[PDB]
């Protein structure tokens, strides 16, 4: 029950959020951004996925 | 104490028979966490009797669940009391209110 | 690369227990890093000096009661646990508490010593309720850090302490709550220089001018490994 | 004597020895399972969330 | 009336406060409910059952 | 023993690869695992200094909204890939490089104008693919030295600057014991860097900076 709540909260998306709309070169850079506080978790972004 | 209760404690803790209750009004004369002696006021003193009422509080004693049931005083030397007031808090009770 | 180093620009001892101290200047983020690292260090590892054992003249076990006292022996021990004192250059000390007469028994009744200082003399230990009532106890105080329960203590002493020595759980840590607030400072006509202000509520045994230095020393020595690679 | 060396013996004995854990009422076979044990200070049995 | 009493104190009329994680100094996203709940130790302690 | 806190001995430094390792510290006093790990993370992830591309000028294009032909990938993709380039710049604050390429084939980081003072740690870094017989590109790439990871908050084109070489650092604490207690912390630190700086020295630097910041109070 708790884990699914965590994943639901993590992968949800919001309309306007901090760090929205930029381009991230990869998932690692995204994570760094979040941990530096420069971006919100629910922010909409374009990341190069492989 | 409970911060949020329903006021029912002021009765449950009294009628439980576990707290020492002042039989008559009077003034406390001596307390030693074991025996509280009350100078029952002459308005309720019997003409020939002593006119001074003891209360031998029960200390650590095993209960049916192997718990301690000691009663501890709450009144102070020289404090006036009226008949029915809780003198010594029993286990799980404090200042006359049930507190689990 | 422009990093500045912090300096304890000011300390305000608002009370005997509550104080504030400002570290300035600090670059970006260092306010958070220092504020939290120092908060954790000060809450956890700060040494203090607390009561460890008690021995009252005519009692045998903590569950008993003394004649002519308003508080049971357990409540006397609980009150003693709250006593906070300083000791000057010793690892342990034995203080005698000799008292009689109707009235309270406060920390002032303890036999004062030149190296022992009580932060709050207005601490009440128990109430005597008889004219001839009297209590004498030999309180033992030890330095240390952290919290040492009596169960761990006696099982680590490895000798049988005599009957009549009661052991209380000591909470050596003398700080109660540490908050840090980061706010900008007008330095060098440039912004983004955080002034970290730490406000601490203690028992009053230690002065922040030494508390923060000891916390910083602890952090630096633990940091020695990561620079030792 | 619970000698401090005895704990090293236990930490060596228990290395790869499964233990069966069996909550009761065990309606279905999934109620009994084997686990690799690890020593814990307390007195409660540490169970996995999943 | 709960709101009125919270207003009497300097406490937030919302009932929920923001907290900070002690390990990392970060602020939890969105405030959390904090208060004084009356808790009781039930007579089922482990040392009587292990 | 009131001033005798335990000092860990590193169990390891499993360099799973030239970029990333699994530096583990053991043992630490309870509550010291996070106190050290989060501080090191907070140093590395946002304050480490390095040189990274911050501004770009591509030939004859005003904005990444414009997708110039001759290149398989678009200008936004070019900018994100150029952001991925790790550089080691010696003794300068900012530099302007020029990359020029021609012919049917990809454009790789080995083609930049090596000044000699500038070291491109990954010559094999692919930039883009040229899609014409006459396909030729030339661009002026600005490098600057700074600290941390500066976002896009600020014919030039801005790009996010990854000054800090640490691509990722994550740490865990776990139970470790001595002969009499199991309340102690073992700190497993993992970091992956861009490769300009080896991780094992990167953490050495991080601790360096922090210790320096602690200098005024410790005796």
């Amino acid at each position: 029950q708790d884990v699914v709540l965590g994943l639901y909260y993590m992968t949800r998306d919001c309309v306007n959020a901090k760090g929205e709309g930029m381009v991230l070169t990869g998932p690692k850079e995204a994570e760094r951004l979040y941990r530096s506080g420069l971006a919100s978790l629910h922010a909409r972004v374009k990341v190069r996925i492989t | 104490k409970p911060l949020v209760g329903t006021g029912m404690e002021r009765a449950v803790a009294v009628d439980s028979g576990v707290t020492a209750v002042a039989k008559r009004g009077g003034v406390v004369q001596y307390v030693d966490a074991s025996r509280i002696v009350i100078k029952v006021n002459e308005d309720e003193m019997y003409p020939g009797e002593a006119g001074i009422d003891i209360y031998n509080l029960t200390k650590y004693t095993r209960s049916n669940q192997n718990t301690c049931i000691n009663q501890m005083p709450c009144v102070s030397l020289g404090e006036p009391v009226e008949r029915g007031d809780v003198l010594a808090d029993g286990p799980s009770t404090d200042l006359g209110e049930l507190a689990l | 690369t422009e990093f500045l180093k912090p300096r304890l620009v000011d300390i305000e001892q608002v009370s005997s227990t509550h104080a504030k101290v400002t570290l300035e200047p600090l670059e970006r983020g260092f306010g958070h890093t220092l504020g939290n690292a120092l908060r954790r260090i000060l809450l956890s590892s700060m040494p203090g000096c607390a009561v460890t054992e008690v021995e009252i003249d005519g009692v045998l076990h903590e569950y008993s009661t003394k004649e002519g006292v308003q508080e049971d022996i357990l409540e006397i021990l609980l009150n003693l646990k709250g006593l906070a004192v300083r000791v000057q250059g010793k690892d342990e000390v034995i203080l005698t508490l000799n008292k009689s007469g109707i009235g309270p028994v406060t920390a002032a009744d303890i036999t004062h010593d030149g190296d022992v200082e009580i932060v709050k003399p207005q601490h009440v230990i128990c109430h005597l309720t008889d004219e001839n009532a009297s209590i004498s106890m030999r309180i033992k105080v030890q330095r240390g850090r952290g919290y040492v329960p009596a169960s761990t203590r006696i099982h680590s002493e490895e000798d049988e302490r005599p009957i009549g020595r009661l052991l209380v759980d000591a909470c050596y840590s003398p700080v109660e709550r540490i908050a840090y607030n980061v706010e900008a400072a007008r330095v060098e006509q440039r912004t983004d220089l955080d002034k970290l202000v730490i406000e601490m509520e203690t028992n009053g045994t230690i002065d922040p001018e030494e508390a923060i230095r000891r916390a910083a020393t602890i952090l630096a020595e633990q940091l020695e490994a990561f620079v030792d690679l | 004597r619970e000698e401090a060396v005895v704990w090293d013996i236990l930490d060596e004995v228990i290395r790869e020895h499964p233990v069966l854990l069996n909550r009761a009422p065990t309606l279905h076979r999934l109620g009994i399972q084997a686990f690799e044990p690890v020593l814990i200070e307390g007195k409660a049995i540490q169970l996995h969330p999943l | 009336e709960i709101k009125e009493l919270l207003k009497l104190g300097d406490l937030p009329t919302s009932g929920q406060i923001r907290l900070y994680d002690g390990r990392t100094g970060e602020q939890f996203e969105r405030p959390v409910t904090v208060g004084y709940m009356y808790m009781l130790k039930l007579n089922h302690l482990v040392d009587d059952k292990m």
